[PDB]
RNA sequence: AAUUGUUGAAAGGGAAGGGCAUUUGAUCA
RNA sequence: AAUACUGCCAGCUGGGACUGAGGACUGCGACGUAAGUCAAGGAUGCUGGCAAUGGUUAUAUGCCGCCCGUCUUGAAACA
RNA sequence: AAUAUGUAAGAAGUCCUUGUUACUUAAUUGAACGUGGACAUUUGAAUGAAGAGCUUUUAGUGGGCCAUUUUUGGUAAGCAG
RNA sequence: CCCUGAAAAUGGAUGGCGCUCAAGCGUGUUACCUAUACUCUACCGUCAGGGUUGAUAUGAUGCCCUGACGAGUAGGCAGGC
């Protein structure tokens, strides 16, 4: 009793019933996979500029 | 026939009129519907829409949260509006004088406001004093802080609170959570 | 309550277009053009019948 | 349909490299201006490297017969694609106008060689001004002097589905 | 059985061009890559380290990470009924700059220059591009360009 | 409470002023139309007389009607039809001629018939089956007040102004066309004139570009 | 109710039964 | 000059069929110098006949109409 | 080649000045994040959009077939793929 | 175009009757008939956009205005006997 193995029919219609959605983008992207040294120095620089801004403008 | 580009006879997906059978709530809903229909202030429409929210969509607002909101610049002389229930927080010690309008008030929160020097009014009184919502500030509680939303969206490499009954050792801490017994999540 | 068709109801046509009265009065729908006469060039005349 | 002669003059799109492109004119028998332009473009992109997107029509006009009330003999050279191959023919028609002559030729070819309008290509239409170069007997037989031929077995048309008298086909 | 590997059916894809084998020209290593730059991906057969997959050949992506000799590219891959982001680290060799972005910066600079110059007087800046509008009216003169009559040629049996 | 007469008189005065402006603008538009038509005719005449040929500018506006049902349609042409607002059979829209629009029409040519419209048929269409889109509703246009209210920001305040914007493509042609609901026409009164609609116009059918011949079909269907 | 006998009414050229509209017969506000 | 063909008329008019929804006024227009009128955000006036029309059922006529439920890509099947 | 296919066609942008870093550079030399300041008609190609985005739950489904075109096995098949 | 090639078993199929300057064959032009298709109108239901506590007067889940749509197995939801 053989049976049909594989077919791509109606798959495109099934995927298009719920429209294919582009990923939601944000102003600040994820910081994973980035160079650890760059991330550490970015953290230090961010702390420094936050402190400078707090000291300057209150 | 029409090659429809969207679903036919589809509902708006929003809740019109409360699902509850509270007579006082329906009366308040009618009053705010009249306001939002015969006025131009978006505050009335926002309050009317929030009045239809469910229990899970209407989390309680604490007196500490009210004080934190009023601590903002220029918010000291404003009327707090909570569409729901206002609870009492024992972790705070100094409550400034204010005017909070909400549907239901916890006895402890009401006592705290009365002792501080404020008053507890209802939505009808708030509407009477400010028909257009002048000098008001709407407060909403944390909706994603419920314990039932942590389990939502569970999947591998997500860490989304697997649905369990008991907690401790040998309860979903075996293979599938450690690298020593195969794979980690 | 009901849509009345222009070009068949004169009242609705006049309401839509106030210029309709002037158009009808001046009979602008049948206007005689200037009686100018030009002769095609011999080149075009020969190209028309050139087989 | 009722074929009409349209002469179309076209040219390639002007370019800075070659200003004032050459103008090509062709006469086509077509039902309307759209068909005439389509046939003009199709014939142009068979002898010249041109296309509709890389060209334009500067003029299109309708040619009327100079003497449509005079009976003429027309010789038409045609090339057509049959069920097996392409063949060239020369047919002689007798008509008062070129459009009528080519319509008769189209009906003749579609009825006798099963060639459709997509198959018959009009190579050339000319008028034989001397009644001595005709080489077709079916045309020559109608140029004889003192031509009198009767119409035997005349068939009449009746407006009623029943007739009370036996019809006669005299004439 | 069946074979679906990391380099399956790339015989004509991961292959150097004709008369272009050997080492790589010393220009790719001198290109500066920064975060946010849009680059294209084209695998090179000489270098087999950091080679991209078959799907990511010819795709265009933004740069999100800079390493010693590599950059990270974010590529939107269509799986099922959604687009998923893929952060893949590739060597400098199998990556080239995209000229569409450069044309965009050039258009932006011209856009700002025109916005300054035209608005110095304030008349019809028309900073937006337009498609190919239909051609306007024109007059052709048959001075030395008399139209030549053309007729279909008879069928020929040339061999 | 006797000020009703005062507001009535003020409303009448404002309406009369508005009607005066409408009449002046309509007269100007009619004069421009006559001048343009006569200018084209005489330009053709001088070009013919001076041993030359007058190449008319390509038409900048077309009318496209759908002659095919909503069944057995490939997905890309179906999407193009939806983007062109042709979801019912015997539905027509106006299209400005550009490269993008021409390539769009070249894709759904098998299911539509399009051609260059004339002023008379444009006016007849707008007068008879002219419907606007206000609050996502098909409100019929039986007065210039609605047109002015929904299009006054673009300088269009009357049905004649809308017709002018349709015939002559201008700065606000996109908004003018978007404001108008697609025209739902009926089957032709005198018939399609061909035995098989789904064949090209050169091939003897309604499918394909009809150029100036679209006017007769549009008026028969309207 | 299935089934059966009489009375009263209708139909019946190798089926009956139904729907779209009407004539005729019986009955009905 | 006329005529054939195409396109336009915010040119006129003859004949026939379907429809009468809405229910004191509200608006946009026209005629009328002005009263007032109108084919202008959905039909009224007059007159005639009866106090048969029409509802249910049976037969007849023109057309259409395969046996209910399940399995199946496929049922009415000689499943 | 055609068809099919990715990316860009802007305010999450561009430009001027200069604050931070434990990154880097011979070096205030580059990189990131910034503060202040300038550019709203025509916000940067056309068209469209009973609005778009996001979360929870779950019924049934996991034997298909046929039609145009491309095409495998087979001589062919209302054959299989 | 037609003819020989061209022979299968109950009695039968351009549906048949039948048709011969066809009612057969190719092409060109008009008129004519119709789908639950298209345009308008009347009614029902659904959805969307709104008005209506200035009342004796009640059902603001009530009333009214405008626009669009209405197929369907398994299955889901809602309103009702």
């Amino acid at each position: 009793a053989k049976s049909k193995n594989h077919t791509a029919h109606n798959q495109t219609r099934k995927a298009h019933r719920n429209g294919i959605k582009k990923p939601k983008t944000y102003k600040y992207p994820s910081l994973k996979g980035v160079d650890p040294k760059f991330r550490r120095n970015h953290k230090h620089a961010l702390h420094g500029t936050a402190k400078a801004l707090a000291a300057a403008k209150k | 026939g029409i090659d429809h580009t969207s679903k036919q006879h589809k509902r708006s997906g929003h809740r019109t009129a409360p699902k509850s059978d509270n007579v006082y709530l329906k009366l308040l809903v009618k009053l705010y519907t009249f306001l939002a229909r015969r006025t131009d202030a978006p505050f009335n429409k926002v309050v009317l829409k929030a009045l239809f929210l469910s229990k899970i969509n209407r989390p309680p607002v604490s007196v500490s949260r009210i004080a934190r909101a009023l601590k903002q610049e220029g918010a000291a002389n404003k009327t707090v509006v909570v569409v729901g229930t206002v609870t009492d927080d024992a972790r705070i010690f100094e409550f400034p004088k204010t005017t909070v309008a909400a549907l239901r008030f916890t006895a402890g929160a009401r006592a705290k406001i009365v002792k501080a020097g404020g008053e507890c009014i209802t939505l009808d009184q708030l509407a009477v004093r400010a028909p257009k919502g002048q000098n008001t500030l709407i407060l909403r509680g944390p909706r994603n802080s419920r314990e039932a939303v942590r389990h939502f969206g569970m999947g591998p490499h997500k860490g989304k609170a697997p649905r369990i009954l008991s907690t401790g050792r040998k309860f979903e801490r075996a293979r599938g959570r450690r690298r020593s017994k195969g794979f980690k999540v | 309550v009901l849509k009345k068709n222009p070009l068949k109801n004169k009242q609705v046509l006049l309401r839509l277009n106030p210029y309709a009265k002037v158009f009808a009065a001046e009979k602008l729908g049948s206007k005689k053009a200037e009686k100018t006469g030009t002769k095609p060039a011999a080149v075009f005349t020969e190209t028309l019948k050139h087989d | 349909a009722h074929f009409k002669e349209y002469q179309v003059i076209g040219r390639r799109l002007p370019t800075e490299s070659v200003p004032e492109p050459k103008l090509f004119r062709m006469r086509i028998f077509a039902s309307n201006e759209v068909i005439a332009k389509s046939r003009y473009w199709y014939f142009l992109q068979k002898l010249h490297k041109v296309k509709k997107a890389s060209g334009e029509i500067v003029s299109i006009n309708q040619i009327n017969e100079a003497h449509p009330t005079k009976v003429k003999n027309f010789g038409v050279w045609v090339r057509y694609d049959s069920r097996s191959g392409t063949h060239n023919m020369y047919k002689e028609i007798r008509d008062v106008s070129r459009v009528a002559a080519v319509e008769t030729l189209y009906q003749d070819m579609a009825a006798r060689h099963r060639a459709r309008f997509r198959s018959i290509h009009i190579l050339k239409v000319a008028e034989i001004e001397k009644t001595a170069d005709v080489k077709r007997q079916y045309v020559k037989q109608f140029l004889t002097k003192d031509l009198k031929f009767p119409l035997p077995h005349r068939v009449q048309k009746s407006t009623k589905t029943f007739s009370y008298k036996r019809p006669s086909t005299f004439y | 059985g069946k074979s679906h590997g990391y380099r399956s059916r790339t015989r004509y894809m991961f292959q150097r061009d004709f008369r272009k084998h050997g080492a790589v020209h010393l220009s790719t290593y001198l290109k500066v890559y920064k975060v946010g730059d849009i680059v294209d991906i084209k695998a090179n057969g000489s270098i087999q380290k950091g080679m991209p997959h078959k799907f990511y050949q010819g795709k265009t992506g933004v740069v999100y990470n800079v390493t010693k000799s590599s950059v990270g590219v974010i590529i939107n891959k269509m799986v099922g009924n959604r687009y998923l982001e893929k952060r893949l680290n590739l060597r400098v060799e199998h990556i080239k700059h995209s000229k569409c972005r450069q044309e965009f910066l050039e258009r932006v600079k011209a856009n700002a220059a025109k916005r300054a110059e035209a608005k110095a007087q304030g008349v019809a800046v028309q900073l937006k591009r337009q498609p190919a509008q239909p051609r306007e009216s024109r007059i052709v003169s048959t001075e030395g360009n008399v139209p030549q009559t053309l007729a279909p040629v008879p069928y020929e049996t040339f061999i | 409470a006797e000020q009703v007469a005062a507001e009535r008189a003020a409303r009448k005065a404002a309406n009369k002023e508005k009607r005066a402006i409408i009449l002046e603008r309509n007269a100007a538009y009619q004069k421009e139309y006559e001048t343009a038509e006569r200018n084209i005719i005489q330009a053709k005449r001088d070009a013919k007389a001076a041993g030359s040929y007058y190449v008319e500018a390509q038409h900048k506006l077309v009318f496209v009607v759908r002659i095919k049902g909503i069944n057995k349609i490939p997905p890309k042409p179906r999407k193009v039809l939806q983007l062109l607002r042709l979801t019912r059979i015997n539905s027509g829209t106006f299209v400005k001629v550009t490269k993008a629009t021409l390539e769009l029409l070249k894709l759904i040519e098998p299911y539509v018939a399009y051609g260059y419209p004339s002023y008379s048929t444009i006016r007849q269409l707008v007068y008879k089956r002219g419907f606007g889109k206000i609050n996502k509703q098909r409100v019929p246009l039986s007065d210039n007040a609605i047109i002015e209210a929904n299009l006054g920001k673009y300088g269009i305040l009357s049905i004649d102004d809308l017709i002018h914007e349709i015939i002559t493509v201008g700065p606000h042609f996109k908004q003018a066309n978007n404001f108008l609901w697609p025209f739902k026409l009926s089957n032709p009164s005198g018939g399609w004139g061909v035995p098989r609609k789904f064949k090209h116009f050169i091939q003897g059918g309604s499918f394909g570009n009809r150029e100036e011949f679209i006017n007769k079909l549009v008026k028969s269907m309207n």
